[PDB]
Order: C-alpha cells, then structure tokens, then sequence
C-alpha cells in the first residue's frame, strides 16, 4: 500500500580473507617437554616457559598416540590461527584412574594435594600411557596423601614434614598419630589397566591483551583498502571495511574502542600502520511507493547519506544490475534527511501526500512519474487592518461535521497451560 | 617523616586506545590525599616492606638515586632482584646477589650466581611505579619539571610503561641505593597503593587529564554512581 | 503566611485599582524519533548469529513496528498543536495597535530565522551538552573532515530521524497564530477573520471578565504601559542565567539515559565467555560456540525488549501533555476561558504562543484587582413599602 | 480509519501470538509431541524448558502490549464520555471542542466499538467594511454601547 | 471502594514478589544454602545463574 518502508537487508554480498602476523624467530622447543624421559613427579611439577615461538599444535593432535585430549577455553582445529602472548607446560607421571582430576573443579588427593588448576582454566590436557619406562616395580614416583588444608590454583608445595592428626608433638620424630605423607606408587607390567603410569602435560594460556609472542603457523597476506573481508590481526578477528586513519595513537597502544567494547582501528603487526575499522550492511534503506494497484515505479532513500558517496556506502558495485539503476542516475536529489533517487525535484508547493523528513514530501502526479517538493503550509492571506475599520457579517450558514471516537475493544482470554503445553501431562 | 599527596600517582592500566569518553576501572592506585614517607639519607637507608606495590619519586640533582634491590630472605637461600644503571644502559640481573648489609657506588658492584635472566636497554620529577603480581613486573614512569620549594605539584600526571619482566618472585621487602663515593664493606617519597576503584577521562589523542576516584568522601561517590564531573 | 478574613454580616470589600499580569506556562509536546536495526544491534554483521536469531522468530519485526509507530505519533503531536489554522496570515507594517508594542514576539526579518527575540532566548536555554548518544550522533556533521564519514554505522544499530516540520515551519504557523489575534480577535478561530481596532477588541474582552468598558477608555493608556513592562519583566528573567525551561530540559535528559543504558549493556556478557561476539568464533568450533553465543543472544534481546517497553510508557505521558497543549491553543488562543487557572492566574484576557525546542510556551495576560477598601452593604433597598434589588 | 485501526491492531497482535509457536528458540523442533516420542525425560526435560521459556516470554510480551493499549482506549472513551454530557446534554462554550463555528447542537449515533458525533455550528459569511468609533459625545458627555 | 482497591492492587503485587521466591525455575531447589552443599562449583555456577 501507499506509504514509505524500512526494509532489512537482503543484499547480497561476497567477502575475501585477510591474515597478518608478526615476524617470530625459529620452530618452539616441544621437542623437549614430550620427549623427556627425566619426568618429575606431582608433588613437584616443573614450569617451562614458552615465547617467541611458530608452533604448529597440528602435528601433535594428528601425528600422536594420545589417549585423551581435552582443550578447555578454546577448540583444537582453532589452535594454529592465534596468538598466545605467554604458554607455560607443566609435566608429571601419575596413574590413569585419576587422570578425570586433570581437570578444573575436581575433587580427589591429586587435585586437592597436589595440583589444582583454577576454575577459569584456558588451555588443553593431553595424556597417554606409559608401561615401559615408568615401569619395571619402578619407585621414582612420589604424591602427597596429607595435607592440614587444600591448596590454591597454580601453587605448588615441598615441605617434607611430618603430618601429625591426635594429641601427641611430633617434631622430626614419628609416632602415634604421626605419618611422613610422601609414600611412593608401585608400577608393575603384572596388572591391567587402571594402575597403570600415565604421562600428562598441562599448556595453560592467555588470549585476553598483550603483544604477542607465540603465534601459530600460519602466513601473511595483503591488505586490500576498503573492501569487505574477514580480517585477521595478531589473533583478533572480524569483518569489515579496512578505511586509512589517521588517528594519534601512543608508542605502547595496539588498537583502539568506542563506548561499547568494540574495536574501531586496529596496529597493523609488520608495517606499524594504523587503519580504521568501520562496518558493512547498509540496513538504512527506505522504499517510497504508490500502491502496487497503481504502479511499480519506487524511490529509494539512503538514511544521511550525501549523494556521491551512495555507491560506495551500499557497495553498488557487487550489486544486481536492477539495484544499481538507483545508486545513481538522472533522478539524484539531495535532502537533509538523506539522498533521494528516483523521485525527480519541482519547484511548486502543495499538501503532504507522503512524508520523507524535514519538510520533503513525495507524491504521485503527472506518462505518471515520482515528484518531490517542499510542503506548504496553507494558503498566503493579509488582513486589512486600521485604527478605525470594522467587518461585520451580513449572513450565514449551517455546518453539519463529524467526529468519531472509539469506545472499547475486543476482550479476549488466554488459557496458559494450553497455550505453553498444550494438552500434555511431561510440560 | 610524613607529608600529603595530592593528586599523584595516576597510571596507564592498559594499552588501548581511548578518545573522548570517561572510563571507570579498578586497579592498584595509590589513593589520594595519603601520607607518604619523604626520606633523606643523613645523619638513612631503612629497609621497606613491598605491600602491593610502591609508588617512587624523588629529587634529583647529580644523578645520586641510581636503582633499588627487592629482596626477601637475603641470606642468598630465596632470590631477589636487582635493577641498577650506570649511564651506558640499564641493566637487570635476578641473580641471587652477594647481599651485604650497605650496597654503595665505586665511583661496578655486580655479582655472578645463579642468574636466571638478563634484561640490557630541585629540577626535574622523575616518579616511578613499582607493582609485582607473581607471573610479571612492572614499572611505570613519567619525566617532568618541577620548580617548587620542597613539596609534590598539584597537576596530573599520567605515567607510561616503560618494561615488563616476567619474573614470578615473592618480594617482601626492598632497598634503595644512592650515590656514595666512600668503599665500605661495614658488618626519597615512599608510598603504598590499595584497590581502589577510579574514574578516568580520556579526551582525544588518547590522555587521561583527570581522574575520580570513589572512597574519598561522599562527594567522589555521587560523581562517580552519576559518571560525571559535575553534580 | 497566616491570614483572616475580616468576616461580618453586612462588610463588603471592593477593589479601586487594578493590575495587568502576564506569566509564562511550558508544556512538552514532541520527542527525539528514534530506530534501532535489530540485527546490527544484537549479532552485528556476524552472519552465524544471523542463522541463529532466526529460531526466535519474529521477534525484531515486532519490536521496529512498535518503534516506528512511536515515531509516527511524534509527527502527529506536533501537528495538532501548531496546525490549527490554514490561512497564513501577515502582520500589517504600521503597528498603530492603540500604544500596545508586540515587538518582542512578533518574527524579526534581519535574522535568519523567522524567530521573535523571545523565541530566540529559548533556543539558548536548552541544550544537549551533557547527553551522552544525542550529542555525538549530532556531531556526525563534521562538514568535511572524514570524506567517508555514514554515521548510521557507527552506532551499533541506533539512528536518529528527523522531525517533518523543521523549525522555521514552526516559527510560521506561531507567526500566523500571533498576527490572526491581534489583527482579528476571536474571528479567525470561528471563520474567516473580520478586522477589529486593537482597543475595542480589549474593551470586549474587558466585558468578558465582568467590567464595563468605558474602564479601559477611561484607563488606556495606564493598561499599555503595564502590559508593556510586564513584557520587559518576563525577556530580562529569560536573558539571566535563571534557567526556567526544566521541564524540556528533563525529556531530553530521560532519553539520553535511556539510550547510553543500551549502548553500555553491550559489554556484558550475560554468562559467556567473553562479550566480544567476535572472540567466541576464533576460538570456538561451531557446535560449542552455539552454547555461548545463544546466551548473548538471549540478553541482548532483554535489553532490547526493556528499552522499547519502557518507550511505549514514556510516549503515552508525552500524547497526554501534547492534547493539553492543543486544547489550551484552541481555547486560551483562539478565544476567551471561563474555566478558572485554567489559562493563567486571574481573570483571563488573552494570551500568545510561542515556539521553544520540542514544546511551546504560553503567555497569558490576566486581570488581578488591587487596592481594595472597606464599605457597609445591603441586600435590598426598601422605598414605598417594596423591596428594590440592584440589576448587575 | 480510527475505528478501523483499532480492529486491525487486535487481530495482528493475536496472528503474531500464534505464529510464535513455530520457532523451536535453540530446541531441536518446535513440536512438543515429537521431543517426548524421541526422547527419554532425562534428556527431554532440557528441551522442553527452552520451549518453556520461549513461549512465558511470548505470551508476556503481549500481555504488556495490550495493558499499553487499553490504558489509550481508556482515555479515549473518557473525552467521549465528557462530549456526551457537554456537546449534547448542553450547549458548550469551550471553543472547537463541539465542531468548528459557534456551536448549537449535537446528536449522537452508535458505531461499532465507537460513537460518531453530528455537531451543529454557526458559520458567519458575507462580511462588509464599515466605520467604527469607540463612543459618541453628545452633551459633553460619552456614550458607550450596552451591546 | 475506588480508595479501596488502590491498596489491595498494590498489597496482591507485593505479595506476588515475595511468593516467588519459592520457585526454582528448574534448578534443584530454591534455596542458595542448598545449592552450595550439594554440588561443586564448576556445576553448582549454573544452578545460580
Ligand atoms: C444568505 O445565503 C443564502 C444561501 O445560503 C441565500 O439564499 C439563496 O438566495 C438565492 C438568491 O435568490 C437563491 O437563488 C437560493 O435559492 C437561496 N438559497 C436557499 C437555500 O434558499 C440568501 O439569499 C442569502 N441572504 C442574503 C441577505 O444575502
Ligand atoms: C615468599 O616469601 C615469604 C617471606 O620469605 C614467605 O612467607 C614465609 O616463608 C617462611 C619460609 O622461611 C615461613 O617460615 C613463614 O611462615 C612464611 N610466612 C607466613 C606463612 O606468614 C612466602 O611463603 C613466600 N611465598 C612463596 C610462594 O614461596
Ligand atoms: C493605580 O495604580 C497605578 C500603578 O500601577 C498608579 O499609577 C501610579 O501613580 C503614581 C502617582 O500618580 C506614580 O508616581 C506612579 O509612577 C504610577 N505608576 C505607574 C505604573 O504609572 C495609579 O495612580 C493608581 N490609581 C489610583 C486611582 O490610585
Ligand atoms: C517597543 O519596545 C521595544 C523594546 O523595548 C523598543 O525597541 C527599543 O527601543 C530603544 C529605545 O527606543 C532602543 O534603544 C532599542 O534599540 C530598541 N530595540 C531593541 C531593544 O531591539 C521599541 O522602540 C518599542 N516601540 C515603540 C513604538 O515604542
Ligand atoms: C475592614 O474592616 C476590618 C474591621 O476593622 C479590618 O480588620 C482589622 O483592621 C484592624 C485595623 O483597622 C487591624 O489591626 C486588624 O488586623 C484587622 N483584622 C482583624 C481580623 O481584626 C480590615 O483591615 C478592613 N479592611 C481594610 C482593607 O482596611
Ligand atoms: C618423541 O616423541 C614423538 C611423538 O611426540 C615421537 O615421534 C618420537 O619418536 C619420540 N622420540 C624419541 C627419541 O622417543
Ligand atoms: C617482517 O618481514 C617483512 C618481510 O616480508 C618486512 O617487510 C617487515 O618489515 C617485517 N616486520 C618486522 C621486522 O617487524
Ligand atoms: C487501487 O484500488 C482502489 C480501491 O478500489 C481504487 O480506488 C484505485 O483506483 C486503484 N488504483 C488505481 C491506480 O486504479
Ligand atoms: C557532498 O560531497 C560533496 C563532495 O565533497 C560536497 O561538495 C558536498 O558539499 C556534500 N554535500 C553536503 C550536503 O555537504
Ligand atoms: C526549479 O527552479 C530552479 C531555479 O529556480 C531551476 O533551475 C530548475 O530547472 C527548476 N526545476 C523545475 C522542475 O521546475
Ligand atoms: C596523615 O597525617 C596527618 C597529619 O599531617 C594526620 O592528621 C592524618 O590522620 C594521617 N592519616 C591519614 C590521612 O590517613
Ligand atoms: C644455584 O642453584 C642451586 C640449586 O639449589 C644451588 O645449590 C646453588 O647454591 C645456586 N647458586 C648460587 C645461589 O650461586
Ligand atoms: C591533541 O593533539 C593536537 C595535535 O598535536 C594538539 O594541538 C592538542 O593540543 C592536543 N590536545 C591536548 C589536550 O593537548
Ligand atoms: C475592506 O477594505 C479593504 C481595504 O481595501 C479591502 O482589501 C477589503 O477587500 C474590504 N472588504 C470587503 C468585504 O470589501
């Protein structure tokens, strides 16, 4: 019907892919920490620290025999496209019954005596038998069983005293309610699974803020200057045009936010160059029309959009050839309510018929086109006014209006039940 | 022995860029209008707890407050840290140090074991800020001159990172050392930051020109719950 | 303050003197018209959120139907009050009004705008310096300083759409208005307007109220200057800095609260991981990333949803004050009220509209007796053995 | 078109109510008979409170909505209670709240869910230019009209 | 009855809100206490929420 439209987006669009990395050094020592014989044990776990690495996590999860692994913040397939900003390993040999405790919030002597992994854990778990080199009865292999208090995430505590529960002071000296808490595994090849060794090591991450350092393998690209894509700095992703800033950054400052936590402008990681981001939709369309029973003639309106730029805000270029008819043309008329195409501009003034904003109105009139025009506000009149001039009036008539006004409305009545689990006895 | 610091201490807690916007955050401040300790080596050199942090300034004339040693235990048992300087570069060792009672200047005391790593890079104000969650350790600074009789400026200052060190030690204490050309071997402004909660001001080219913070009086809390300079 | 009436049984007080009056009434009538695109809102240009909102099903249909129908009304206010005429009618040159001056209200043409002086103090004294989304969105007329500067794109979704009468076609109907009373009366309200000397027209109007009206022959002059100083009382109060349009001032203020809440309950994360839509998919595959990503679909639409009902409540208070407004320009404007403090404080003689930003300002001229004094009365007076009673 | 509107509102309200009931909103269908013959009521309680939860949000969107619109036709039907007694139970001087003109009469007819007023005005026409005065001395004294 | 009713609207609301509080909305019970000492946080987080 005759009127004026908002109309959600439909258009379609295609986008490319963008990557960008720093320039990291050499291939990242996981040689050692999977390879090494010379394991600890849980009581005393040790602490690697990892940066300036090219990690490829690809051929670990793949070209491996590993028997569980259990990433928890992120996905594995995802691992080889961020970066880090600090890795740690952890290392140790345990039985396999109670590798369900490598795991945040768990319960148990491992987990609440020997290493506790907090609740926000953001990292992977991978775990694989041993039954050659972490056994024979192979005795190198200690775990608390006593503690007066549980511990707190990421600690770790040797003390070799001895752990006292009754009444009697053990100081250096064992006795009566008196034990020494580190008493050792008993690892056979005359048992079946369950007390079994088992090699666990625990990467635990960081992808809130830093400059990175550990990166994944994977390889630059271009940078292709206001086009849609799904760009790809030091790990942060998105999607959108790429515009040239010219924003006054600090020396430490990596990228910038408006009010609401997005990302506006972004560092370039190689050639140290700030460029702006901004979004691609153009959801501000409004269609002017008659009626369908009177033509198929419309005039579209893009929402503050100054006339040259209205190819390139709606990406006419990628467009149907029947939507790039009105990204320009003859019929070109700027408002203060946007751009208007299609409607072309008279000079006369009559009553509003469909309002566009700001004094615009569009109507159908005389082959039968689309005009637009200032609205007028009535007709131009003076009075005939003098300090000593009158007008009386000599006759008159009879006015018969009407006025209509509404009174009620329809009741309805909603039964609940019905309406939410409709005639089942499970909802 | 005592004196009041007014405005003093503001630091950068990230590295985002921000223009035109009033953003609230919550970090390790040092809260206004406290009482530091203003120190003075006549007669000295005291030792200091590191409770969550030190705020550092000082005055300087010819180069005399050179670097600081954070230590713990110092019977060479725990490690410490020791950051000092000598005009050529900046240089950090966390060895565990040969900790004698008074360190001093040959006018060259740098020891060897069992370093872990190594980094190598009234006149003027040269403030500092020290803070050691276990993992990292920064430290903060900004340079400006001061031409006033013996106190801290008024105006605000917002204090740039300079490193950071991943370090992960407990540091319990900590130690200055100044300028000394006498060879022994015998048998400043100090103030300590708190969580508070702060409203900052950002306005174009990214500079925070002034801050908020909230439990000073009740007036700090109405500008803070209104998000705003005015009432 | 304490007071007693000096109440007897045949005591009568009647006024000897007299005062003009004229004071000032403020009333909202219109709002900021707004829009949200729904989709850029709450999964904004991810197109895996997009496939995910659409098992909520008509959900942001419903929610741009209501706020365009908000929209619409904000158009209709404004032409209910201020297109009550259509006849646009011209104030003659010679201003021989009988020593009354309406120079401060009626429109000056050095200016650009067709504004008075007293709507040009208005203008000034409501302003949108402390409202956070209104004032920014405002500043996307940099004029040339981005070349490529769409700030419906900006905004995550939220736009501003201008009103249908600009300003100055406001400013023109006022005009109108002001010249139609003093050139005609109560005429041009009823039918086309029939001329009437200024004076005559104030000695009718003095009948309305109950006084006869070879008082203002007798007393012209005297009512002139009165009228005259009590419009120079009310532009020096409106040239200090004593600001009186707060009841303007507060709409804006709701609106531009309303709309900074929404904008900042985009960095909560409602249970997620994180609030940045654009974490939880680099770091997340598919089917683990729905987990979070429908909790942030989930209040993100709560936020939407509070924000449109609550500007369903607000406009409905907004339609109550705008039909006031009309009906005090139809009968404090168009003609003379009985209606007692309905058009002022006083008996009612006339009274003026002017334009200030989203309302209108009344200023209506009241008659308040003064210097009263102290006489013996009588019901009746008895003459030949009849009881006489006074006409009027 | 006011009467019309009113008709039209109610019955879109009620079609998008029952067109509500065919988004699943994350479940694995919209239906509630096919989660409980798939499923065993461990695993189909879970997507039956998102159905649940849905459709309390439906339903209470619309409850909102039409206590909104009630209060409007409430204020509505009393200014048409206010112009029954003072258009056609009297005859109002309240200038154009009873027609345009000077009013003389109304008469009320009955609509659907509504009333229409027939109001009856004076309209002045033909008017003419004359001369006028404020008053008229005769023997040193003014004269002053009674009407 | 018009004063009346204002303060018997008002008091059923009141009452309502108080009265949910007894709900669990799906959880295992409605009462905080209850929630703590029969689960463990990774999963009594989502019980409170
Ligand atoms: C007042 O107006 C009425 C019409 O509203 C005039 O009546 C008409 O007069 C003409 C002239 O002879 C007739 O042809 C029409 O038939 C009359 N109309 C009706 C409805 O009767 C009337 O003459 C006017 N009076 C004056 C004094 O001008
Ligand atoms: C960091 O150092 C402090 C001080 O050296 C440690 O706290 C004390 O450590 C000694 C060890 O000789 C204990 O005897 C004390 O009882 C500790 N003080 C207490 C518990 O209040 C602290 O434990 C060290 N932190 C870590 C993580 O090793
Ligand atoms: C009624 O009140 C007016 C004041 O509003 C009186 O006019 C004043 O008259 C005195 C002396 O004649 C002057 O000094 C004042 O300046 C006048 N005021 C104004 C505003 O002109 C008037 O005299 C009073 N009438 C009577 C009968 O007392
Ligand atoms: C009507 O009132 C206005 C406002 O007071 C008078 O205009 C001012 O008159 C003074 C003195 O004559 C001048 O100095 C100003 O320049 C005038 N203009 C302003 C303030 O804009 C005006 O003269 C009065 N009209 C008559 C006929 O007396
Ligand atoms: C009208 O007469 C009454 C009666 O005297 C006045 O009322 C008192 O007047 C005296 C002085 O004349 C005052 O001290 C009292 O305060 C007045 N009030 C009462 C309650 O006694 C009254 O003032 C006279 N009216 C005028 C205008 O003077
Ligand atoms: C080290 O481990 C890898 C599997 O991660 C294996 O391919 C390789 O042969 C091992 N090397 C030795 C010396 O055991
Ligand atoms: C990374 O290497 C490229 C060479 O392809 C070079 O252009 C760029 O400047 C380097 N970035 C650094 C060293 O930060
Ligand atoms: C569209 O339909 C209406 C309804 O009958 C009709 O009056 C009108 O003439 C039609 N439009 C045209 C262009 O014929
Ligand atoms: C639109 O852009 C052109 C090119 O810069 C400029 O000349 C024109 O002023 C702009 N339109 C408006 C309304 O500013
Ligand atoms: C409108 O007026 C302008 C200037 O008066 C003129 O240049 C233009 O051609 C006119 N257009 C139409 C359609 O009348
Ligand atoms: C700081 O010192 C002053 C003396 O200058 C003292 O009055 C005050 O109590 C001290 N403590 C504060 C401000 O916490
Ligand atoms: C280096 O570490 C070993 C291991 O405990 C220690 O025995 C040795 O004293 C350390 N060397 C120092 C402190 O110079
Ligand atoms: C921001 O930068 C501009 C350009 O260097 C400078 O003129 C302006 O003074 C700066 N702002 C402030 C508050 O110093
Ligand atoms: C009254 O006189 C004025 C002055 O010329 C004129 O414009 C107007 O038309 C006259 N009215 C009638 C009804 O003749």
């Amino acid at each position: 019907e005759k009127g004026i439209y908002q109309t959600s987006n439909f258009r379609v669009q295609p986008t490319e892919s963008i990557v960008r990395f720093p320039n990291i050094t050499n291939l990242c020592p996981f040689g050692e920490v999977f390879n090494a014989t010379r394991f600890a044990s849980v009581y005393a776990w040790n602490r690697k620290r990892i940066s300036n690495c090219v990690a490829d996590y690809s051929v670990l999860y793949n070209s491996a025999s590993f028997s569980t692994f259990k990433c928890y913040g992120v996905s594995p397939t995802k691992l080889n496209d961020l970066c880090f900003t600090n890795v740690y390993a952890d290392s140790f040999v345990i039985r396999g019954d109670e590798v369900r405790q490598i795991a945040p919030g768990q319960t148990g002597k491992i987990a609440d005596y020997n290493y506790k992994l907090p609740d926000d854990f953001t990292g992977c778990v991978i775990a694989w038998n041993s039954n050659n080199l972490d056994s024979k009865g192979n005795y190198n292999y200690l775990y608390r069983l006593f503690r007066k208090s549980n511990l707190k995430p990421f600690e770790r505590d040797i003390s070799t005293e001895i752990y006292q529960a009754g009444s009697t002071p053990c100081n250096g000296v064992e006795g009566f309610n008196c034990y020494f808490p580190l008493q050792s595994y008993g690892f056979q090849p005359t048992n079946g699974v369950g007390y079994q060794p088992y090699r666990v090591v625990v990467l635990s991450f960081e992808l809130l803020h830093a400059p990175a350092t550990v990166c994944g393998p994977k390889k630059s690209t271009n940078l292709v200057k206001n086009k849609c894509v799904n760009f790809n700095f030091n790990g942060l992703t998105g999607t959108g045009v790429l515009t040239e800033s010219n924003k006054k950054f600090l020396p430490f400052q990596q990228f910038g936010r408006d009010i609401a936590d997005t990302t506006d402008a972004v560092r370039d990681p190689q050639t140290l160059e700030i460029l702006d981001i901004t979004p691609c939709s153009f959801g501000g369309v409004s269609v002017i029309t008659p009626g369908t029973n009177t033509s198929n003639q419309v005039a579209v309106l893009y929402q503050d959009v100054n006339c040259t730029e209205v190819p390139v805000a709606i990406h006419a270029d990628q467009l149907t050839p029947t939507w790039r008819v009105y990204s320009t043309g003859s019929n070109v008329f700027q408002t203060r309510a946007g751009c208007l195409i299609g409607a072309e501009h008279v000079n006369n003034s009559y009553e509003c018929d469909i309002p566009i904003g700001a004094g615009i109105c569009a109507s159908y009139q005389t082959s039968q086109s689309i005009i637009a025009y200032t609205m007028s506000l009535g007709a131009e009149n003076s009075v005939a006014y003098s300090n000593n001039s009158i007008a009386i009036p000599t006759n008159f008539t009879i006015s018969v209006t009407t006025e209509i006004l509404p009174v009620s409305m329809t009741k309805t009545s909603v039964d609940c039940t019905m309406y939410i689990c409709g005639d089942s006895t499970e909802c | 022995a005592y004196t009041n610091s007014f405005t003093r201490g503001v630091y950068y807690p990230d590295k985002v860029f921000r223009s035109s916007v009033l953003h609230s955050t919550q970090d390790l401040f040092l809260p206004f209008f406290s009482n530091v300790t203003w120190f003075h080596a006549i007669h000295d050199n005291p030792v200091l707890p590191f409770n969550d942090g030190v705020y550092f300034a000082s005055t300087e004339k010819s180069n005399i407050i050179r670097g600081w040693i954070f230590g713990t235990t110092l019977d060479s048992k725990t490690q410490s840290l020791l950051i000092v300087n000598n005009a050529t570069n900046v240089v950090i060792k966390v060895c565990e140090f040969q900790f004698c009672n008074d360190p001093f200047l040959g006018v060259v005391y740098s020891s060897a074991n069992n370093c872990t790593f190594e980094y190598v890079s009234f006149k003027n104000l040269r403030e500092f800020v020290f803070k050691n969650i276990d993992g990292y350790f920064k430290i903060y600074s900004k340079h400006t001159p001061i031409n006033l009789v013996r106190d801290l400026p008024q105006g605000f200052s917002a204090l740039e990172p300079l490193v950071d060190l991943p370090i992960g030690i407990n540091i319990t204490r900590f130690q200055t050392l100044l300028a000394l050309h006498r060879s022994y071997l015998t048998p400043y402004y100090v103030g300590y930051l708190q969580p508070r909660t702060f409203l900052l001001k950002y306005n174009e080219n990214g500079t925070i020109t002034d801050a908020v913070d909230c439990a000073l009086d009740p007036l700090s809390e109405t500008k803070c719950t209104l998000k705003s300079f005015t009432v | 303050a304490e007071n007693s009436v000096a109440y007897s049984n045949n005591s009568i007080a009647i006024p000897t003197n007299f005062t003009i009056s004229v004071t000032t009434e403020i009333l909202p009538v219109s709002m900021t018209k707004t829009s949200v695109d729904c989709t850029m809102y709450i999964c904004g240009d991810s197109t895996e959120c997009s496939n995910l909102l659409l098992q909520y099903g008509s959900f942001c249909t419903q929610l741009n139907r209501a706020l365009t129908g908000i929209a619409v009304e904000q158009d209709k206010n404004t032409q209910e009050v201020f297109a009550q005429v259509k006849q646009i009618y011209k104030t003659p040159p010679i201003k021989d009004f009988g020593g009354f001056n309406f120079s401060q209200i009626l429109p000056d043409p050095s200016k650009p705008s067709k504004r008075s002086f007293i709507e040009d103090l208005l203008f000034n004294k409501v302003t949108l310096a402390d409202a956070g989304f209104i004032k920014q969105y405002g500043d996307c007329l940099g004029d040339i300083a981005a070349r490529d500067l769409i700030c419906a794109q900006k905004f995550n979704g939220l736009t501003v759409l201008p009103p249908l009468l600009t300003d100055e076609m406001i400013a023109q109907y006022t005009s109108a208005l002001l010249a139609g009373t003093i050139t005609s009366g109560w005429t041009f309200g009823a039918g086309a307007a029939l001329q009437i000397p200024f004076a005559m027209q104030m000695a009718y109007r003095f009948n309305g109220i109950g006084v006869t009206q070879n008082v203002l022959y007798e007393n012209q002059k005297l009512i002139a200057n009165q009228f005259n100083s009590a419009i120079g009382k009310i532009q020096d109060s409106l040239s200090s800095t004593a600001s009186a349009l707060g009841k303007l001032q507060d709409v804006v203020n709701q609106n531009a609260q309303a709309l900074n809440t929404l904008v900042k309950q985009l960095s909560s994360n409602f249970g997620a991981i994180s609030s940045v839509l654009n974490d939880i998919l680099s770091r997340l595959d598919p089917p683990e990333a729905e987990v979070q990503i429908d909790r942030l679909i989930t209040g993100r639409l709560q936020s939407l949803q509070t924000y449109v009902t609550q500007q369903l409540i607000r406009a409905a208070e907004i339609r109550a004050s705008a039909n006031l407004a009309a009906t005090k320009m139809s009968e404090c404007v168009l003609g003379q009220s009985k209606r007692v403090d309905f058009c002022g404080k006083g008996y009612h003689l006339m009274s003026f509209p002017q334009s200030a930003p989203h309302g209108v300002v009344f200023l209506h001229v009241t008659y308040v007796p003064a210097q009263e004094k102290n006489f013996t009365t009588a019901p009746a007076i008895c003459h030949d053995g009849k009881a006489h009673f006074p006409r009027e």
